[PDB]
């Protein structure tokens, strides 16, 4: 019926942008990271 | 009521298109092709 | 947990308002070919064991009683939907259609007239 | 060919992570427990890649 | 009118003048604006094109109205002088392939 009378309802907040440029998001970006972060960890961990 | 001998002695045809309501009208075009 | 979303805060607007309106004659309308369907008897008294009532009255003319009663859940259900933040927009065509305001009363093929995917979300997430 | 290669900068910490990870392993094979064999395969995985 | 397809399935009907050429379209009960001017001998074919926003789509009805025989009088020789409206076999939808 909404859409009867023509009244479009829509998502409650819109998107304001998405930095996909940014490589920063990527799946291994952050994977990677983090693995680099407990290698160095660990190898400090076995230098003490 | 319509005249018999009219009926009889025109040429013009009919014909009709029943758009199911809830289907979208805009996307429907009816009319007659070669 | 069964809670809801609370939304008592919110307030509905007038050209929201308008469209309750038209939806709850709609309400009224197959509210009162399902009684005809039903069989119910019209006569002024009211007996459910009897099977008589008078409600079969258009919706203009129908009891402002019967005609807030559906507009209450209406009005509670536009004001979740509120409350979801979705915003609501009234197409020019549609306001044409409220500024232009036999004759068999016949309600809307529901099951014909199709609903996009992102809405079907919404039916789906304000059903639960 | 269907798409969806690693970035510049993915390549440079993935080798960043190859030179800290043999700095980690080398002398350090009897530190680790029998790991050291894994370390080893995970180095020669990371050298494939 | 707006919302005429709403209340009940709206309903294009289609005139052709075979003794003048004038194709005319009459909609909810009124003439529309648009209308078409052809050339003698033209052939026509009825003709729907429509994209499916429902699960039912449209429907041909070859029906007649006040004073216009129907389709099938114009279509076959033998039905030429029968008011009655008829689908007979031979008639069926083709779809564009």
């Amino acid at each position: 019926f909404l859409q009867i009378n023509g009244y479009a309802v829509s998502r409650g907040f819109k998107d304001l942008e998405l930095d996909t440029p940014s490589i920063e998001k990527r799946f291994a970006y952050s994977f990677l990271q983090q693995l680099i972060r407990y290698v160095d960890e660990a190898h400090q961990y076995i230098l003490e | 009521r319509d005249d018999y001998d009219f009926l009889m002695q025109t040429s013009t045809y009919y014909y009709s298109v029943r758009i199911f309501p809830g289907q979208e009208p805009a996307n429907v075009w009816v009319g007659w092709i070669t | 947990n069964p809670q809801p979303v609370d939304t008592s805060n919110i307030t509905i607007p007038e050209k929201l308002e308008y469209f309750i309106n038209k939806y709850a004659e709609h309400s009224h309308d197959k509210w009162s070919m399902d009684k005809l369907a039903n069989g119910w008897i019209y006569g002024e008294i009211y007996s459910d064991s009897s099977k008589v009532q008078p409600l079969m009255k258009p919706y203009k003319l129908l009891s402002e009683k019967e005609k807030e009663i559906y507009r209450w859940p209406i009005k509670e259900s536009l004001k979740t939907m509120l409350a979801w933040g979705w915003r609501i927009e009234r197409t020019r065509e549609g306001d044409s259609m409220a500024l232009y305001n036999g004759y068999s009363p016949r309600a809307i093929d529901m099951s014909n007239v199709t609903l996009s995917r992102d809405l079907h979300a919404m039916a789906e997430m304000m059903a639960e | 060919c269907s798409g969806g290669h690693a970035s510049n900068k993915e390549k440079e910490m993935v080798t960043s992570l190859f030179c800290k990870l043999g700095v980690l392993v080398r002398h350090r094979i009897s530190l680790f427990g029998n790991d050291a064999t894994s370390i080893v395969n995970c180095l020669h995985i990371l050298g494939q890649t | 009118p707006g919302q005429g397809r709403n209340n009940n399935g709206l309903e294009i009907g289609c005139v052709v003048d075979a003794a003048s050429g004038l194709l005319t379209f009459i909609a909810n009960g009124k003439e529309l604006s648009t209308y078409y001017q052809v050339e003698p001998s033209t052939k026509l074919f009825p003709a729907v094109f429509a994209q499916a926003t429902s699960p039912n789509v449209f429907q041909f009805e070859l029906g007649r109205i006040k004073n216009v025989m129907p389709l099938s009088a114009g279509l076959f020789k033998s039905e030429h002088k029968n008011p009655v409206p008829q689908c007979p076999p031979r008639l069926h939808v083709q779809f564009l392939s």
